[PDB]
């Protein structure tokens, strides 16, 4: 695979090669694959591969990323947010949007 | 030494909207 | 996503953001995404965004998390087990 | 230096009390 | 969920609340869940909970336990492999079975 | 320090007969 | 499970035994399951055991290999690529 | 102490070339 805005990676604290987990809120299918960049300012989301068997241009996902820690960590961890609306428009809060 | 390891959400994009679809992708 | 109220947080020791996997008795699907907390004592088990395609109201789950440990401590870890009846009571 | 994964705990059998497709958190 | 008779555990070197991953040969699923220890002797393979909706009477299964490590020691890493015939009868090699 | 950690089959079960389902286990 | 010729995890970085996920460009299907070497020179990808009910011979895959590390190390962290076409020539 | 979970590598549009339900190793 998934080729994603080098921006929207920077926001959401996802690394080029990283694994990311990409669940279909328009068709209910869930999936596992890794990060690709795409160039900065390109708002591109794009599915490549097998992976486009998954998703279709215009559904909408959640592109989420884990990462392991000790438990103490772990209790006051903060994860990466971002929220769209629009033309993948970003924002920082939930909590703006239609 | 030993310690238990969590896995934990990282970060996500809510909601972003697909803009491209490419079966045949090469990379 | 999957909001819990936070006393079975509490007694599962799962943790807010912590990854999760839901596997619906009811219907047989089976699935993993993050926990958040709801209001304690509200009872409430919520399935939110994509994860709504997978449960409907009333089915039957079990929601679980794992973690990572040297095969020494494996050998004797306890997880932490909560169970339920009706209307999500407790015990 | 084998890590295991391990149950870390669950909630048996605990029923859905609400679905939100449009959730936005 | 998956009772397992402890012999069985003991041979496969999986551990009562190790995540496991069940695939059936017979219908083609794939599940992950956890072992549960079931008496020494029994022959017990048990598909409890969610798990049952996978798994009937009579299938064949093959049950996989993962860890970690790093590269230098996986390079030589050696899995504990458990083979099956008959009425859950164990042997040490592949390699004897109809 | 740093070391890449790799994923390892560390043991199976080949080829078990299931001897029981019971979707409505309490434990 | 799936045994690839040992060229071809060479050039992966694939290890036998390492799990790995298989991705069905031809029917979508999505596994896990891990690898074993096949002969060097036999552009063999076998599908064994239960893996068989998720793909035939001549389907299309990709099938990777994920491993982990500090977020470090992780930010130059470049993966193993090996492309192939027709039957399976690599390059 | 932040951990992350990396593509180690792949093979790309590899062929399937055989398929054997019954194996035993
Ligand atoms: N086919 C993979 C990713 C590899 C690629 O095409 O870049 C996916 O299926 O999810
Ligand atoms: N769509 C997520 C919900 C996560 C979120 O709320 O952002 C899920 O599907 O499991
Ligand atoms: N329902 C779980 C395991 C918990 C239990 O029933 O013991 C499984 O579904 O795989
Ligand atoms: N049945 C395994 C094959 C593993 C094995 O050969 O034991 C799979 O399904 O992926």
């Amino acid at each position: 695979x998934c080729a994603i805005d080098q921006d929207f990676l920077d926001a959401a604290g996802i690394l080029e090669n990283e694994a990311i987990d990409i669940w279909n809120v328009t068709n209910g299918k869930r999936f596992s694959t890794y990060a690709i960049a795409a160039e900065r300012g390109s708002r591109i989301i794009s599915v490549n591969g097998a992976a486009a068997h998954c998703a279709s241009v215009g559904d909408i996902v959640i592109i989420a990323s884990f990462v392991t820690m000790p438990d103490e960590e772990a209790r006051t961890w903060r994860p990466n947010v971002a929220y769209f609306e629009g033309d993948n428009e970003m924002k920082r809060t939930a909590k703006a949007i239609p | 030494r030993g310690s238990m390891i969590r896995t934990m959400l990282q970060g996500k994009l809510h909601r972003v909207k697909v803009t491209h679809a490419d079966l045949h992708y090469e990379g």
